[PDB]
């Protein structure tokens, strides 16, 4: 797969 | 808005943090929020969480 994202995650 | 309501997993995603929704390739995920360019929110097997946007193919 592609690399994981590194952006901060939004809340849920 | 072009929102995504369903997406097909292109790859396996292993949840590494508690807020993440893991899945296996080919699974059809319910997309609840597709507005963040990195992390989408989905539901699968009664679990809610975040997953990478580029790991799936929006359906329809």
């Amino acid at each position: 797969p592609p690399p994981r994202p590194t952006a901060p995650k939004p809340l849920l | 808005l072009g929102s995504v309501r369903w997406a097909r997993a292109l790859y396996d995603f292993e949840a590494l943090e508690e807020d993440e929704l893991g899945f296996r390739s080919g699974e059809v995920v319910e997309v609840l929020d597709s507005s963040n360019p990195s992390w989408w929110t989905g539901r699968l097997h009664n679990k809610l969480g975040l997953f990478p946007a580029n790991y799936v193919a929006p359906m329809m």
